[PDB]
């Protein structure tokens, strides 16, 4: 989930 | 009972939609915690929906 969040974080 | 069950299922779907909007807001606000909470909420709700 954290890894997914990192991708989301760029946006 | 079926109608009541459907209503509960419908409510869960509505909650998920609200959570999705919150997740988008978190990305804009750059808050890790808000985004994480929404994802967790979506998963339990999905499991609950499947059970329903």
């Amino acid at each position: 989930d954290e890894l997914a969040a990192l991708k989301a974080q760029m946006l | 009972a079926q109608k009541r069950s459907e209503k509960q299922y419908n409510d869960a779907q509505n909650e998920i939609n609200k959570w999705q909007r919150n997740a988008q807001l978190a990305l804009q606000k750059g808050d890790e915690n808000l985004a994480r909470q929404a994802l967790e909420r979506k998963k339990t709700y999905t499991d609950t929906s499947a059970a329903l």
